[PDB]
C-alpha cells in the first residue's frame, strides 16, 4: 500500500486543479483491478473509494458499478454492495450483471432463500441475453447458499472456468487479466470450497473428496495465469493443505514470504502444514512466527483450530486450552454466527463450517481427557457429546457419532464405537472415515483381519459409497489376494468414478497384482480431475504405457509429439525442458528400438537440447547451474557409450573431454577421461585428473585411493596401503577391497595387518568367514 | 502351549532350527529345501521377524526361478509391503518387467 498510499495522496492533491470527479477518469483508475478485492485488504481504499467517486458521481454504466459491488461482495460487505447494486437495479434493474450482482448481494445480506423466487423471468431473460461471469457466480453460489453443496460446486467451478477462458487470452500475471481472469469470483468460490473440510488434516486415500482437488487444479491455473497474486499462491497451498499436499503447501508459503514481504496466513498455512505433518516444535515455530506477524490472528476458527492443535502439540496445555477456550468462550466457534454479521463486520465473520467446530470440540473433549486420567473426563464426555449433538444430521458435520466413535477408540471401546458408527448410515458425517478407523484397528490394533474387511462390509451396506467398496479393495490387498483387490476396486470404480484416486488405486491393484494393460487402461481412463493440460498426459505419460506395453514405434509417436506442448497464463520454459526430456527418453525409446545410429542421432539432439539447458536452464531454483551441466556431460556420456557400442572411443574420447567441459567438477568424467588417457596410455592424465579432483573434493575415495596408487607406482606402498586399509577399516569384507589391500600388503612386504584386516572384516559381521569373496582371499592370504 | 503333536512340541525350539536350517541351506547348495524349511517357518513367522522369512523365501525363490513363486514372491514384493520400500520398489518395478 506504500507506493499505492503516496500516488493516493498526491493524486487527491492533482484532483485539485483538474476536475475533482469524471466519469472515464475514474473508472479507468481503478476497473482492471477493481473486478477483484480478494487477495489482501490494501485492495480496498482505492477501488472502493474511487468506485464511490465514481458511481455516486453517475451510477449509470454497469461494468465498473456492479463490478464493484461484486469486489465489495467478495469480503461479503454487503452495505456497500447492496448500495451500489440498489442504485443499479433502480436504473437497471435487469441485466446479465445488475440484477446477478443484486441477488449475490441479497444471499449474503441474510436473504439466503429470498434471491430464489424468480427464477422463470431470470431464467428466460438470461437466455435471451445468451441468445441475443457474474452470471454463473450468481447461480453457483445462490446454489450454495440454499444449502445443498454439489450444485453450487459444479456451477461455482463453472464459473471460475469461465473467469479462467477469459484469463486464457493473456500471457502472464496483468491488470488486464485481473479484470478477466477475475479472482474476486474465483477466490469466492476457493474459499466457499475450503469449508467441506476447514482446519483439518485431510487425505486423499481416506475416502476422498474431488471438490479440493478441483480447487487445487483451479488455484494452480490461475498461479499459470498469475504468479503475482498473493491469493493466487495463499489460497492455492491453503486448499493443498486440504487436498493432503502438505509440503508442497510448505513450499508455495515460502514463496509467498519470498514474493510478499511478509504474510500472516502464509504462517498460519506452515504452522498448519506442521501440525498436520505432525511436527510439533516445527509448528509452534511457525505459531510463533504468525504470533510475531500478529497475534490477533488468535481470534479467528481456522487459526483457532490450527494454533489449538499446534499447542497441543506443543504440548502446552495452559496456551492450547486458552485458545480452546478462547474458541469456546468468545463467542464465533461454540456459537454459529449469524449472516447479518458480514454486513456488520466486512472480512471477519464467514459462517462457520460444522466440520471446523466439531473438530474444536473434538480437540477440547481430548485436551481434557488428557487433563483427566482415563480417557474419558466429564469435560471430554460433555465436548464429545456437545461434538455429537450440534453436529447431528446436516451436510458440513464429521460428527453424529464419530466423536465418541473416536472418545471409545482412547478407552479401547472398538466395538462400542463399532455400534455406535452402525447408528448412521452415510458419510454426512465422518462414517466412513470412523469405519478405516475401527477397521484398521481391527487390522492392527486387535490382529483381526475378519473384521478388518467386515468393518466394510457393513459400510457397504449401509451407504454403497465408492470409498466404501475401495476399502473392500483394501482389505482384500490384506488377506493376500490382490486380484480380490482389484476386483473390489472396480466394484469401487464402476458404481461411481468420483475421483482419479479410485480408478487409480484400482491401476495401482493391477499394477501389484501383475495386471498393467487395465491399470494403463485406467490411466488412459484418469486422464485428469480437472484442467490443466491433458495432452502432455496423452502424449508422453501415453508413450510411458507404450514403453510399459512395449511399443516403441508407438512410443516414438506418443512421445515425440509429447515434446511439442505448452501451457497457459504464463507458459515457462518447463514446456521446453519437458521437450527436451521427451526427446531424451525419447531417444531412449530409439536406443530400445535397437537404432544405435539412431541412438546416436535422437541423443545427440537431446544432448544439444541439454547444451542449450546447460545455458537455458541455470536458474529457476538455480541448482540447474549445475545439474544440467551434469545431465548434459550424462547425455554425452551414453552417446560416447553408443559410440563404444558404435565400437569407437576415439569419440568417446571426445565425448569425454565433452562431458568435462560440461562439467569441470563431474568425478566420472575425471574417470572417463583418466581411462581412456590410460588406454591411450596416459598415466600423467590419470594424475592431472588427480589433482583435479582433488580441487573439486579433497578426500574422495577416487581423489585419496587413486592419489595414494599414483604415488605407489614410484614404491611409495605406505600410503596406498594406508589408504586401502582405511578403506577395509570403512568397509570391512568387501571382497574386492579385500583382496587389494591384502595382495597390496603381501607384496608391500607385509603380513601383519593382512589377518588384522581379515578379522576386521568378520569383527561386526559374524557371518564373514564363510563369505566368498573372504574364502578366496583368506585362501590367497594361505597361499 | 503348542502345535499339535510331539513332533511339533517344542515349536519354538523347532522354529528357530528350522530357521538355522534354512539359513545353512541357503549357502550349502540346498536354497530350495531352504525355500521349504522357511514355508515351515510361514507358520513360525509370529515369533521370529515376518519380514525376515518373507524376503528370504521372497528373494531366494524368485532367484531360483520358480515362476508361481516368482509370482507369489512379487505379489508379496509389491503388495502389503514389509519388505523396505527401496528393495520393495526395485522388485516391483522387477515385477512390472519380468510378470
Amino acid at each position: 500500500n506504500k507506493q499505492a498510499a503516496k500516488q493516493l495522496q498526491d493524486l487527491f492533491s492533482s484532483m485539485n486543479r483538474q476536475e475533482p470527479k469524471n466519469a472515464e477518469l475514474f473508472f479507468r483508475v481503478a476497473r482492471p483491478f477493481g473486478r477483484l478485492a480478494c487477495s489482501d485488504p490494501t485492495l480496498l481504499g482505492i477501488t472502493y473509494l474511487m468506485a464511490d467517486r465514481a458511481a455516486q458521481l453517475r451510477p449509470e454504466m454497469a461494468a465498473y458499478v456492479v463490478e464493484a459491488a461484486a469486489q465489495k461482495l467478495m469480503m461479503d460487505e454487503t452495505t456497500n454492495a447492496t448500495e451500489r447494486f440498489t442504485q443499479a437495479l433502480q436504473l437497471d434493474e435487469l441485466n446479465l450483471e445488475a440484477n446477478a450482482g443484486a441477488l449475490e448481494a441479497q444471499i449474503m445480506a441474510g436473504e439466503l432463500e429470498e434471491a430464489a423466487g424468480q427464477i422463470m423471468f431470470l431464467e428466460d431473460m438470461f437466455t435471451n441475453a445468451a441468445a441475443a461471469p457474474t452470471l454463473l457466480y450468481l447461480k453457483g453460489l445462490l446454489a450454495w447458499k440454499q444449502g445443498m453443496p454439489s450444485e453450487g460446486l459444479g456451477l461455482l467451478e463453472r464459473s471460475i472456468a469461465a473467469l479462467f477462458s477469459a484469463a486464457a487470452d493473456f500471457h502472464g500475471p496483468s491488470l488486464e487479466l485481473y479484470a478477466a481472469l477475475n479472482p474476486a469470483r474465483i477466490t469466492a468460490v476457493v474459499r466457499l470450497l475450503l469449508q467441506s473440510i476447514g482446519g483439518e488434516p485431510r487425505a486423499p486415500t481416506e475416502a476422498p473428496s474431488p471438490l479440493i482437488s478441483k480447487v487445487t487444479r483451479a488455484l494452480d491455473l490461475l498461479n499459470k495465469q498469475a504468479p503475482a497474486l498473493q491469493e493466487s499462491a495463499l489460497l492455492h497451498a491453503r486448499a493443498l493443505y486440504l487436498n493432503g499436499n502438505l509440503d508442497g503447501a510448505l513450499r508455495k508459503a515460502g514463496e509467498i514470504l519470498r514474493m510478499n514481504p511478509e504474510e500472516s496466513s502464509a504462517h498460519l498455512l506452515i504452522c498448519s502444514v506442521y501440525v498436520a505433518q505432525d511436527k510439533p516444535e516445527l509448528a509452534v515455530s511457525a505459531l510463533d512466527q504468525a504470533v510475531s506477524s500478529n497475534f490477533a490472528i488468535r481470534e479467528t476458527p481456522l487459526y483457532h483450530v490450527v494454533q489449538a492443535k499446534v499447542l497441543v502439540a506443543n504440548n502446552k496445555l495452559d496456551d492450547a486450552k486458552r485458545v480452546l477456550e478462547s474458541a469456546m468462550n468468545l463467542p464465533g466457534v461454540r456459537t454459529a454466527l449469524t449472516v447479518q454479521q458480514r454486513a456488520r463486520l466486512g472480512r471477519k465473520v464467514v459462517e462457520p463450517t460444522l466440520h471446523e467446530r466439531a473438530t474444536v470440540y473434538l480437540l477440547l473433549a481430548d485436551v481434557l481427557a488428557r487433563q483427566s486420567k482415563i480417557p474419558d473426563a466429564p469435560e471430554a464426555k460433555k465436548y464429545i457429546q456437545d461434538a455429537i449433538r450440534e453436529f447431528e444430521g446436516t451436510s458440513e458435520e464429521v460428527r453424529v457419532t464419530v466423536a465418541d466413535c473416536e472418545l471409545a477408540i482412547a478407552r479401547g471401546d472398538v466395538e462400542g464405537a463399532l455400534k455406535k458408527l452402525r447408528r448412521i448410515p452415510k458419510e454426512s458425517p465422518h462414517y466412513v472415515k470412523a469405519r478405516m478407523a475401527m477397521a484398521d484397528i481391527y487390522l492392527r490394533h486387535r490382529k483381526d483381519k475378519a473384521a478388518y474387511i467386515k468393518c466394510y462390509m457393513d459400510l457397504v451396506d449401509h451407504t454403497p459409497d465408492y470409498d466404501s467398496y475401495c476399502m473392500l479393495g483394501e482389505a482384500f490387498m490384506q488377506i493376500q489376494e490382490p486380484e480380490k483387490a482389484v476386483r473390489a476396486f472396480e466394484s469401487a470404480l464402476e458404481f461411481s468414478p468420483k475421483d482419479v484416486d479410485l480408478i487409480t488405486r484400482c491401476a495401482r491393484a493391477l499394477v501389484t497384482s501383475h495386471d498393467y494393460q487395465r491399470a494403463i487402461d485406467y490411466y488412459t481412463k484418469a486422464i485428469a480431475n480437472a484442467r490443466g493440460g491433458a495432452q502432455h498426459a496423452l502424449q508422453l505419460e501415453l508413450g510411458n504405457l507404450l514403453v510399459r506395453l512395449r511399443q516403441y514405434p508407438a512410443a516414438t509417436a506418443a512421445i515425440n509429439k509429447a515434446l511439442e506442448r505448452n501451457r497457459d497464463g504464463l507458459p515457462a520454459t518447463e514446456n521446453l525442458q519437458l521437450d527436451v526430456e521427451a526427446w531424451s527418453m525419447l531417444a531412449k525409446v530409439h536406443k530400445g528400438k535397437l537404432e544405435m545410429e539412431g541412438y546416436s542421432q535422437a541423443q545427440s539432439r537431446a544432448l544439444e537440447l541439454q547444451k542449450q539447458l546447460l545455458l537455458k536452464l541455470r536458474g529457476e531454483l538455480p541448482e540447474a547451474v549445475a545439474l544440467q551441466r551434469e545431465r548434459t556431460a550424462a547425455i554425452c556420456f551414453d552417446l560416447a557409450e553408443q559410440s563404444k557400442r558404435a565400437r569407437q572411443f576415439d569419440r568417446a574420447m571426445e565425448l569425454y573431454m565433452e562431458a568435462l567441459r560440461h562439467h569441470d567438477t563431474h568425478v566420472p568424467s575425471m574417470l572417463a577421461v583418466a581411462k581412456l588417457h590410460l588406454a591411450n596410455g596416459d598415466t600423467d592424465a590419470c594424475q592431472a585428473q588427480c589433482v583435479t579432483l582433488l580441487k573439486h573434493d579433497p578426500d574422495n575415495e577416487e581423489a585419496s585411493i587413486m592419489l595414494a596408487e599414483l604415488m605407489f607406482h614410484k614404491e611409495h606402498y605406505d600410503t596406498a596401503i594406508y589408504h586401502f586399509q582405511q578403506l577395509l577399516e570403512r568397509s570391512p569384507n568387501h571382497y574386492g577391497a579385500l583382496a587389494q589391500l591384502i595382495l597390496l600388503l603381501r607384496r608391500a612386504g607385509r603380513l601383519e595387518d593382512v589377518p588384522r584386516y581379515f578379522a576386521l572384516a568378520e569383527a561386526g559381521s559374524p557371518k564373514a568367514v564363510m563369505d566368498p569373496g573372504y574364502h578366496y582371499c583368506k585362501g590367497i592370504y594361505n597361499r | 502351549s503348542g502345535e499339535a503333536g510331539v513332533d511339533s512340541a517344542w515349536r519354538g525350539a523347532e522354529a528357530y532350527h528350522f530357521w538355522l536350517l534354512a539359513h545353512r541351506q541357503l549357502y550349502a547348495g540346498n536354497v530350495d529345501l531352504a525355500m521349504r524349511t522357511a514355508l515351515h517357518l510361514r507358520e513360525y513367522e509370529d515369533l521370529l521377524d515376518p519380514v525376515e522369512i518373507y524376503s528370504f523365501l521372497a528373494l531366494a525363490a524368485f532367484y531360483n526361478q520358480f515362476f508361481g513363486q516368482c509370482s507369489k514372491a512379487f505379489i508379496k514384493l509389491e503388495s502389503m509391503p514389509s519388505i523396505p520400500n527401496d528393495k520393495r520398489e526395485s522388485f516391483a518395478d522387477l515385477a512390472m518387467s519380468i510378470f
